RNA sequence: GAAUGUUACCGCAAUAGUAAUUGAACUUAGUACGAGAGGAACAGUUCAUUCGGAUAAUUGGUUUUUGCGGCUGUCUGAUCA
RNA sequence: GCAGUCAAGCGUUCAGCGACAUUGCUUUUGAUUCUUCGAUGUCGGCUCUUCCUAUCAUACCGAAGCAGAAUUCGGUAA
RNA sequence: GUGAACAGCCUCUAGUUGAUAGAAUAAUGUAGAUAAGGGAAGUCGGCAAAAUAGAUCCGUAACUUCGGGAUAAGGAUUGGC
RNA sequence: UUCAUCUAGACAGCCGGACGGUGGCCAUGGAAGUCGGAAUCCGCUAAGGAGUGUGUAACAACUCACCGGCCGAAUGAACUA
C-alpha cells in the first residue's frame, strides 16, 4: 500500500509498465504523465515494474504547463484500461488509462478530477474520492 | 459540541461517514471504534447504521441526504438500499438516482432547507433531489470550485468553505444559503473542508489533526457551544490575526 | 536546519573510526590474489581496495560534516548558544580540521591510485596499497582530539533545548532560587528541579502552555548576578543572551523574604542594570513567595525601591507564591495579554451574513433528553466497542448488522431475502399491494379465456 | 517477518490451538460421530 | 550444526620439498649471520 | 579520455594555440586550463586565436581583439 | 565469477524426481495423528473429480476489506458416492517401520472389486474369493482368530474400502481399492467398528461436513514429454539461436565436468503425485436431496449439474463434496479426501460459509441460462414447439 | 526391462532431495515515552512482493472443428450447390 | 617510507639488537577542488547450477546520551 | 477472364500425377501465422517482424546548378444496383 | 628457577579505626580529599595517604593503603621447561 494509501490493496492486473504514458485526469494543467518508476514495485530479474488502478507511481509531465516539465512527481492511477477481476464477479476495463499527480501524502493537487474514477482507487485514496465527481 | 475523532488512520471523517440531523452512517471497515466514537456523542438518540455503498468505505462521499431523505448512487446494490431503509425510520426518504455523476456527497452540498448542486447536474436529478429533500436547489460553485460537496460544509446553524473562497463569493453564497459562512481550514490546513469533517445542528466531528484555532472557528461558525452563535468569534479575531 | 538537531550521526573516536573503516575494507572487498594472476588483475584489485578505503573515509567525513548544524548563519540565538557552550572558535576549528582531513584523504587516494596504475609487480602493488592505507591511518590518527571533542558536543547539542524565537514565548528572570523553576513548573507541565540551592537549573528549561487557543512556551533560566558583565560565567551569559536575542516578553522575579540573601536593594539594582535588555521586552515584575511577606506589610522605605522600579514605563508589579499557585494563572494571563497586544500592534505595520436574501435549526427530542457520556462512569453505556472487546476485540468479533436494524416485527428479524427466483430477481418485483395487480391480471385472463383468445 | 520455524509464532499458534481452535475440531468430530452411528442405525 | 570445511592434513609432498629447501636456505642464512653458572640450587 | 588527451597535447606542445569563437569568446575562454598552463608550465606561450570572425560584424571582431590583446 | 546478479532458481528441488506417478491412484503418505480420546471415525474418503463451478457467498471475515460482501470464487465438484468397507488391515510397529500383520475380508467382495483382481475379467473363470469366504463356515474360527490376533498386536487399524464405480457415470466398471486409517482409542473398538461395518456403506456426510478443512491428494494432469521452457519456466533465448532457443543454453562449465542434477533439464511433465492442503469445504450435497444446487437464497428446484451435463463427465445423481479452489487431477480421476492432519481452525477455516448463489449454467460453451426452463422462457416458443 | 514358483491387489520404508521468503492495515495508538515536535512494542486479525505446486470456475489469447456467415478473381451454361 | 626519543626485554662476558608508545614531514574558522597526465593490455553481457562469510536485509542478542522514533559498532547467523 | 501491364491467380489446346510410403502429432527444429495492457523500457546497435503500398482528388517546404526536390510532406474516397 | 611474609599468628575470609592543624593554598555560583593548577608542610599512634575508587551542587555517606580484633599454617610475586 505504502504511505498515504489507507488499508490493504488486493492485487489487480498490472496494465501500466514503466515507461507507459497515460492521460492526465486532473485540472492541474498536465496533459499526460510518463511513468518512470512504480512505488511499491517488486524486485525480480528482468521483470519491469508495473502499476495498476489505485497504485502510486512517479511520473514526469511529457506535455502541458512548462513549469511542470523536467520534474518527476508522484501520481495515482485512476484508470487502467486493462480488464481486471473485481471480487463482485465481473471483469471491467476503462476506455483509456489515466492518472492524477499527487504528493507523497496522497493529497490532490488539482481541485477536480475529470472522467470516471476507478472504485478501487477511490476507496484506497480518500482524497481522490473527495476530489472525484464520478466514480465508475 | 465539537468533538475530535479519527478513522483507522484517516482524518477525512466525511469520506467514511455521513451525519445528518436525524441519522448517521458509518463504514464497516476494521472495527467499531468509529461507531463507538459516534455513539459517545449521539448514543442511542438517533439510529447509527453500518452500511457500505458499491462495496466501498467511501459511502460519505457517495451519498448525500438530510433529515427529510437520503440519496444513493446508481451503483448501490439493492441489498444495501434495503438494509439502509430497514435501519432507518420511515420518516427518512430513500431513493436511488440515475445520472452521469455518482459522487452525490461531492456533487451535492445541502442542508435541511437549501441545497447546492453541480452546475452540470441534469434536470431530472435536480427535480428528484428537490422533491426528496424538500429543499431549494441552486446552481452554484464555491469561488470557481465545481465540487460543491467536497470543498464546503453546510448546516442549518452555519457553513464552512475552503480558504480560497473570495470575500465576494462568500458574501453571495451566504445570502443564497441564508446562513453565515466563514473561510477556514480543517485537519491542520486541509482545504477539503467538506470531506475532513461532518456536522449537524447539534454535533460536529473533525479529524484529530484539527488544530485548536480551527476547532474554535468551527465551533463559533456552526454555533455548537452554548451561548456561542459566532458571538465569541469576535474575540477569536485577535487570535487569528496573531496566528495568521 | 533548526529545532532540535537531534539526528546528527554519531562519530566514533579516531582509533575506533580507523578500526571500523579498515575492518569494512577488509571484509566487504575481496582479499585473495595470487602472483600467478596477470599484473592487470593485481593492479585492479589493489586499486579497488584503495578506492574503497578512500570512499569509506570520505563518506564518514561527509556524514560528520553534514550532520552538524553549520553554526554560522543559523540564527543569532542558536549561534550564540552554541558559541557559549561549545566555544564556537574551537568547534569551527575542529570541523574545519575534519574537512581538511577529508580533502587530504581524497588527494592521497587519488595520487596513490594514479601511482599504482603503473604497478609492475605484486610486491610493488602491495607496498603501494599498504602505503595508501598507512597514509589514511596517520591522517585519521591526527584527528584524535577533534573527534573526541565533537562526539561530546554532538551529544550536548542533541540534548539541548529547541525553542522557536519567532514564536510567542515567556521568559523568567531574577536572582537564583527566587522561584523561576517553581513558576515554570506551576504554569506549564515540565520537569525542572525546584530545590532551594544556589543554582537549581544549570541551563535553559522549556515548557509549553495554551492560552486562548494560542500556543505559548515558557523559558526558565539560571539567572544573573550583580556582576558588571566584565566577569561572568557561561551560565549567566546564556541567560543574558537569551534575554537579548529572544523577542520573548521577560518577567523579572523578586523575593522579598530573608531567603535569596541578595536583599531587595540588590534585586532593584540588578533590575536597573539589566534595564537596557528590558527596553523592548514589555517587562513585568513578579513578586514571588508572597505567602510569607505580603509586601503590603513592607516598610515604606523599602517600598520606595518598588516605586522606583515602577518608574520605568512598561513595567508592572505582580504578586504570587509557590504554595498559592492561583496567582500563576493571573500572571500567565497578564503576560499573554501583553505579548498578544504587542504582536497585534506590530503585525498591522470577518464572517458573512444571510442579509435575509422560514428555516430554523432542528434537534430531536431524544438528543435534548440524551445524557452526557462519561468514560469513567461504571454505569455508562454498553460501548459497542466494549461489546466487541468482550467478544474477542477488533478482527475477531462479527457484528450482526441485523441486530439493530428496524423491522415491523422482530420475530422475522433474522430472515434472508431470496434475491432470485428462476430469473427476474425478487427485488425487481418487490412492491406493496401485489394483490391488486394480481387480481387485475386475473381479471384480464378471465376476459381473454371467455373471449376465446387461447384457441 | 517470521518463518514457520519461528519459535514465538509457533508458541502463539500452540496457545491458539489450546484455545477455541481445538474445541472447534472436537465439536466437529462429535457431530461427525453422530452421523457415523446413524449410518449403521439406518 | 552446519559445520564448515576442515583443513586437510595430507602431507602434499610438494610442500615437503618446498619446506626442505626453505629450511636448508634458512640454516645457511643463520650460519652466515652467526659470523657477523646458576651455582648451588635452592 | 578527452581531458587526458588535452593534458597529453599540452605536455607535448611547446606552444599552445587557443581558438575562440567570435560570438562569445569570453564564455569559451575556459580559464581553468589557462591557470594551470600559467602556473605549472610558464614556458608555454598559450596564444589565443579568434576564430569564426566571418560570422560576426567587423566592428565586433575588432573590439574583441582590441580588448583581448 | 559470482554471476553479477542474484536471482531465485527455477523449480522446486524438493519435488524431484519429476517422474510419472507409480499408479493412477496416489497413495496417502501419512494420516492424521490418532486421538485416543475421540470416537472411531474414518480419516479419509475416495471421490471422483466431476468438474468445477462458480460460487458467490457473503463473506463474514472481520478485519478484511471484503467484510459483508459477496466475493465470487471458484470451487471444485467431486463425485463421492457412499463407500463400502470390505476388509480391515492390522499393522504392528516394528523397528523397521510399520508392518502389515494380516488382513480380513468380509466374506463377500462386490463384483467391482472382483474385477480389480483380474485384467482379462471376461476371459477369467471368476474364481473369486470363494475359498476364503468359505473360512466363514459353520464355526468361522479362522476369521475370529485373525480378528483376535489383530486386537492383540496391531498398533493401528486401517479399513479397506472401494468406491461404488457403478454409481459413477464413468465408463469403466472396475472400482478402486485403497486403505483408510482408523482413528480413536481402544484399538479393539477399531476392529469392532470395522467388523460392524463389514459389507456396510459409509457416506461422506459421516466423514466430512460443511466448513471442514480437508487435504486433497491426486495424480496431476499429464502432458507427456515437455520442453524445459515450460517444464521449468526457463527464459527463452532472443531469436533463432543455434541449437534452438527454447532450452537452457549453458549446461555446465570447466569444473565440474559433469551435469548437475539441478540444471533443470527437459523431461516428463505432469502425472506427478501432489499434496494440496487447507481446502475449505463449501457444500456437502446429499444424493437424494432434490435441488442440491438450491441455496437459502435461490431456493429454485435445480441440481448442481450444469446444463447439458458436466464437460467430459456425467449427470451426478449421488452425494458430492464441494470444496473451494482447485484440486490436482483431471475429470474422471479418482481423488482422495484427507483430513488436515492438524488443527487447521484458523479464522480462514473457523468462519462459516453461506453460499448466496450456485452456478449451474452450461460449462459447454458460453452458456447463459441456468436451467432449461429459463432458456425456454427467454427464447420463448420455437418453430419445432408448435 | 529378463531374473527372486507365476499373476494380481494392498502396503512398510533404508536411502536421495526439500522451502517457502519478505513487506504492510487495523487493533493495542495518538497510549508508554514528550516541554513540545513526534511516536513505541507483544498477543488477534487482514492484505500484499518474489518463489514453488496445481486447474480453466470466470476473463483474455490461440483455430484445421476450416463449425457457421460474408468477400475478390476464375471455372462447373444460369440458380442452388 | 625515511630521519629521531624511551626502553618491557635480549645482550662483544651483563659495547650492540630491540616490543608497546612517541616528534618532523606529505591554507586550522566545514572555505573551496573548476587535477581528471601515458594501465600497450583488455572487458562486459544473454541463459543458467553450486559454494564461502570477510553478513546489505530478514532472525536472536550486547555495548552506545539507546527519553521515543531513528541511528552507530559488535556477537552468532548463508 | 481479372486485371495499367509478357505484373499475381483460374480456366482452354497441349503435356504430366514424376520427388520411397504407412500410424500418431512428444520435446527440439525447418517455413508461415495470431495475441489482453505498455510500445524499444530487450539488444553494442530498431538485428528480425510490423507498419504506408494501386487508382482519383486537395495540397506539397528548406535547398538548388532553376533542371530537380516530389509519389516530398500532410489530408478525403474506392463495393453493388 | 629466583625473590618475599610466617605462632614477635603466613594468604584468604568476617567486624573496628581510617584522626586531629584542616573545610591546607589558587581561582568559585557550588570545589569541605575525590571538576580543574602548584604545594603535597607537621602532631598522635597500631595506622591514617592535603587521599585509592562510588556519590552528593556542597558536604554527608560508602569504600581502599595500612593497621587492629576472630579461626588458623603455609601463602604471595616474577620467570623457565
Ligand atoms: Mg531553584
Amino acid at each position: 500500500s505504502g504511505n498515504g494509501a489507507q488499508g490493504t490493496k488486493f492485487r489487480i492486473s498490472l496494465g501500466l509498465p514503466v515507461g507507459a504514458i497515460m492521460n492526465c485526469a486532473d485540472n492541474s494543467g498536465a496533459r499526460n504523465l510518463y511513468i518512470i518508476a512504480v512505488k511499491g514495485s517488486g524486485s525480480r530479474l528482468n521483470r519491469l515494474p508495473a502499476a495498476s488502478l489505485g497504485d502510486m507511481v512517479m511520473a514526469t509531465v511529457k506535455k502541458g504547463k512548462p513549469e511542470l516539465r523536467k520534474k518527476v512527481m508522484p501520481a495515482i492511477v485512476v484508470r487502467q484500461a486493462k480488464s481486471w477481476r473485481r471480487r463482485d464477479g465481473v471483469f471491467l476495463y476503462f476506455e483509456d488509462n489515466a492518472g492524477v499527480i499527487a504528493n507523497p501524502k496522497g493529497e490532490m493537487k488539482g481541485s477536480a478530477i475529470t472522467g470516471p474514477v476507478g472504485k478501487e482507487c477511490a476507496d484506497l485514496w480518500p482524497r481522490v474520492a473527495s476530489n472525484s465527481g464520478v466514480v465508475v | 459540541m465539537a468533538t475530535r475523532t479519527q478513522f483507522e488512520n484517516s482524518n477525512e471523517i466525511g469520506v467514511f461517514s455521513k451525519l445528518t440531523n436525524t441519522y448517521c452512517l458509518v463504514a464497516v471497515g476494521g472495527s467499531e471504534n468509529f461507531y463507538s466514537a459516534f455513539e459517545a456523542e449521539l448514543g442511542d438518540a438517533i439510529p447509527i447504521v453500518h452500511t457500505t455503498i458499491a462495496g466501498t468505505r467511501i459511502i460519505g462521499r457517495m451519498t448525500a441526504g438530510n433529515r427529510r431523505g437520503l440519496l444513493v448512487p446508481t451503483q448501490t446494490t439493492d441489498q444495501e438500499l434495503q438494509h439502509l431503509r430497514n435501519s432507518l425510520p420511515d420518516s427518512v426518504k430513500i431513493q436511488r438516482v440515475e445520472e452521469r455523476l455518482s459522487a452525490l456527497g461531492n456533487v451535492i452540498c445541502c442542508n435541511d432547507y437549501v441545497a447546492l448542486v453541480h452546475p452540470d447536474i441534469d434536470r431530472e436529478t435536480e427535480e428528484l433531489i428537490s422533491d426528496v429533500l424538500g429543499v431549494e436547489v441552486f446552481r452554484q460553485t464555491i469561488s470557481g470550485n465545481i465540487l460543491v460537496g467536497s470543498y464546503c460544509s453546510l448546516s442549518n446553524q452555519g457553513g464552512l468553505v475552503h480558504p480560497q473562497t473570495s470575500v465576494q463569493d462568500q458574501e453571495e453564497l451566504s445570502s443564497l444559503l441564508q446562513v453565515p459562512l466563514v473561510a477556514g481550514t480543517v485537519n491542520r490546513g486541509s482545504s477539503v473542508v467538506g470531506a475532513g469533517m461532518v456536522v449537524n445542528d447539534y454535533l460536529a466531528v473533525t479529524g484529530l489533526d484539527t488544530t485548536a484555532p480551527e476547532l474554535s472557528v468551527i465551533e463559533s461558525i456552526f454555533r455548537l457551544q452554548d451561548a456561542q452563535p459566532e458571538s465569541i468569534s469576535g474575540n477569536l479575531r485577535d487570535t487569528l490575526i496573531e496566528t495568521y | 536546519m533548526q529545532l532540535s538537531w537531534k539526528d546528527i550521526p554519531t562519530v566514533a573516536p579516531a582509533n575506533d573510526l580507523l578500526d571500523i573503516v579498515l575492518n569494512r575494507t577488509q571484509r566487504k572487498t575481496p582479499t585473495v590474489i595470487r602472483p600467478g594472476f596477470k599484473i592487470t588483475r593485481i593492479r585492479a584489485f589493489y586499486m579497488r581496495k584503495v578506492k574503497y578505503t578512500g570512499e569509506g573515509f570520505v563518506e564518514k567525513f561527509e556524514d560528520i560534516l553534514k550532520g552538524f548544524p553549520n553554526i554560522n548563519d543559523v540564527h543569532p540565538f542558536h549561534r550564540d548558544l552554541m558559541d557559549t557552550l561549545y566555544e564556537k572558535n574551537h568547534y569551527k576549528i575542529s570541523l574545519a580540521a575534519i574537512s581538511r582531513a577529508k580533502s587530504l584523504v581524497e588527494q592521497v587516494a587519488r595520487d596513490y591510485v594514479r601511482l599504482l596504475k603503473f604497478g609492475q609487480s605484486l610486491f610493488q602493488c602491495k607496498q603501494l596499497k599498504r602505503a595508501a592505507l598507512g597514509r589514511m591511518a596517520t591522517i585519521v590518527k591526527k584527528l584524535r582530539d577533534p573527534l573526541a571533542y565533537l562526539e561530546q558536543v554532538r551529544q550536548h547539542i542533541g540534548r539541548l533545548p529547541s525553542i522557536d524565537p519567532n514564536t510567542r514565548t515567556l521568559l523568567i528572570c531574577g536572582y537564583p532560587n527566587v522561584g523561576k523553576s517553581s513558576f515554570l513548573r506551576c504554569i506549564t507541565k515540565s520537569d525542572v528541579d525546584v530545590q532551594p540551592y544556589a543554582f537549581t537549573t544549570k541551563s535553559l528549561y522549556v515548557g509549553h502552555f495554551d492560552y486562548k487557543y494560542l500556543r505559548f512556551q515558557a523559558i526558565d533560566t539560571p539567572g544573573i548576578l550583580d556582576r558588571p558583565t566584565e566577569e561572568m560565567n557561561n551560565i549567566e551569559m546564556q541567560s543574558i543572551y537569551a534575554i537579548a536575542h529572544l523577542r520573548s516578553c521577560v518577567l523579572y522575579f523578586m523575593d522579598l523574604s530573608e531567603q535569596c540573601g541578595f536583599t531587595i536593594e540588590a534585586q532593584v539594582k540588578l533590575f536597573h542594570s539589566i534595564k537596557p535588555l528590558f527596553a523592548n521586552k514589555s517587562v513585568m515584575v513578579v513578586i514571588n513567595k508572597t505567602d510569607i511577606i505580603r509586601p503590603e506589610d513592607l516598610d515604606e522605605e523599602r517600598a520606595q525601591l518598588l516605586e522606583s522600579v515602577k518608574e520605568v514605563p512598561g513595567v508592572e508589579i505582580m504578586t504570587s507564591s509557590c504554595q498559592l499557585e492561583e496567582n500563576v494563572m493571573e500572571v500567565r494571563n497578564k503576560a499573554c495579554e501583553k505579548l498578544l497586544a504587542s504582536r497585534i500592534e506590530n503585525k498591522l505595520k470577518h464572517v458573512a451574513q444571510p442579509q435575509a436574501r422560514k428555516r430554523t435549526p432542528f434537534i430531536p427530542e431524544s438528543v435534548k433528553n440524551l445524557k452526557k457520556y462519561d468514560p469513567e462512569d461504571p454505569n455508562r453505556r454498553k460501548l459497542a466497542r466494549d461489546i466487541e472487546a468482550e467478544n474477542g476485540g477488533a478482527g475477531v468479533f462479527n457484528v450482526n448488522l441485523k441486530d439493530k436494524y428496524l423491522l415491523e416485527d422482530d420475530e422475522w428479524k433474522n430472515d434472508i431475502m431470496p434475491e432470485i427466483l428462476d430469473g427476474k430477481n425478487v427485488y425487481d418485483f418487490l412492491d406493496p399491494e401485489i394483490a391488486a395487480k394480481l387480481q387485475a391480471l386475473e381479471e384480464e385472463e378471465e376476459k381473454l379465456e371467455n373471449e376465446g383468445f387461447y384457441n | 517477518a517470521k518463518s514457520l520455524r519461528a519459535s514465538s509464532h509457533l508458541n502463539a499458534k500452540s496457545v491458539k490451538r489450546r484455545g477455541v481452535f481445538q474445541k472447534a475440531v472436537d465439536a466437529r468430530e462429535q457431530r461427525i460421530s453422530d452421523k457415523l452411528k446413524e449410518d449403521l442405525l439406518k | 550444526m552446519r559445520v564448515r570445511k576442515r583443513q586437510s592434513r595430507r602431507t602434499s609432498t610438494k610442500l615437503k620439498e618446498g619446506i626442505k629447501k626453505k629450511a636448508s636456505a634458512h640454516r645457511k642464512k643463520e650460519k652466515k649471520m652467526a659470523k657477523k653458572d646458576p651455582g648451588i640450587p635452592s | 579520455r578527452i581531458w587526458n588527451e588535452l593534458y597529453k597535447v599540452i605536455d607535448s606542445s611547446d606552444v599552445v594555440i587557443h581558438v575562440l569563437d567570435a560570438r562569445d569568446p569570453l564564455g569559451t575562454r575556459c580559464k581553468s586550463v589557462e591557470e594551470y598552463m600559467k602556473k605549472e608550465t610558464p614556458h608555454k606561450h598559450l596564444i589565443y586565436v579568434l576564430n569564426k570572425c566571418d560570422l560576426v560584424p567587423t566592428w565586433v571582431a575588432a573590439a574583441w581583439v582590441k580588448h583581448l590583446s | 565469477s559470482h554471476r553479477k546478479y542474484e536471482a531465485p532458481r527455477h523449480g522446486h528441488l524438493g519435488f524431484l524426481p519429476r517422474k510419472r506417478a507409480a499408479s493412477i491412484r496416489a497413495r496417502v503418505k501419512a494420516f492424521p495423528k490418532d486421538d485416543r480420546s475421540k470416537p472411531v471415525a474414518l480419516t479419509s474418503f475416495l471421490g471422483y473429480k466431476a468438474g468445477m463451478t462458480t460460487i458467490v457467498r457473503d463473506l463474514d471475515r472481520p478485519g478484511s476489506k471484503f467484510h459483508k460482501r459477496e466475493v465470487v470464487e471458484a470451487v471444485t465438484v467431486v463425485d463421492t458416492p457412499p463407500v463400502v468397507v470390505v476388509g480391515v488391515v492390522g499393522y504392528v510397529e516394528t523397528p523397521r517401520g510399520l508392518r502389515s500383520l494380516t488382513t480380513v475380508w468380509a466374506e463377500h467382495l462386490s463384483d467391482e472389486v472382483k474385477r480389480r483382481f483380474y485384467k482379462n475379467w471376461y476371459k477369467s473363470k471368476k474364481k473369486a474369493f470363494t475359498k476364503y469366504s468359505a473360512k466363514y463356515a459353520q464355526d468361522g474360527a479362522g476369521i475370529e482368530r485373525e480378528l483376535a490376533r489383530i486386537k492383540k498386536y496391531a498398533s493401528v487399524v486401517r479399513v479397506l474400502v472401494h468406491t461404488q464405480i457403478r454409481k459413477t457415470p464413468l465408463a469403466q466398471k472396475k472400482a478402486h481399492l485403497a486403505e483408510i486409517q482408523l482413528n480413536g482409542g481402544s484399538i479393539s473398538e477399531k476392529v469392532d467398528w470395522a467388523r460392524e461395518h463389514f459389507e456396510k456403506t459409509v457416506a461422506v456426510d459421516s466423514v466430512f461436513e460443511q466448513n471442514e478443512m480437508i487435504d486433497a491428494i491426486a495424480v496431476t494432469k499429464g502432458h507427456g514429454f515437455e520442453g524445459v521452457t515450460h517444464r521449468w519456466g526457463t527464459k527463452k533465448l532472443p531469436r533463432k539461436t543455434h541449437r534452438g532457443l527454447r532450452k537452457v543454453a549453458c549446461i555446465g562449465a570447466w569444473h565440474p565436468a559433469h551435469v548437475m542434477w539441478s540444471v533443470a533439464r527437459a523431461g516428463q511433465r505432469g502425472y506427478h503425485s501432489r499434496t494440496s492442503i487447507n481446502h475449505k469445504i463449501y457444500r456437502v450435497g446429499k444424493g437424494d436431496d432434490e435441488a442440491n444446487g438450491a441455496t437459502s437464497f435461490d431456493r429454485t428446484k435445480k441440481t448442481i449439474t450444469p446444463m447439458g451435463g458436466f464437460v467430459h463427465y456425467g449427470e451426478i445423481k449421488n452425494d458430492f463434496i464441494m470444496v473451494k479452489g482447485c484440486i490436482p487431477g483431471n475429470r474422471k480421476r479418482i481423488v482422495t479426501l484427507r483430513k488436515s492432519l492438524y488443527t487447521n481452525t484458523s479464522r480462514k477455516a473457523l468462519e462459516e460459509v453461506s453460499l448466496k448463489w450456485i452456478d449451474t449454467a452450461s460449462k459447454f460453451g458460453k452458456g447463459r441460462f441456468q436451467t432449461p426452463a429459463e432458456k425456454h422462457a427467454f427464447m420463448g416458443t420455437l418453430k419445432k414447439d408448435l
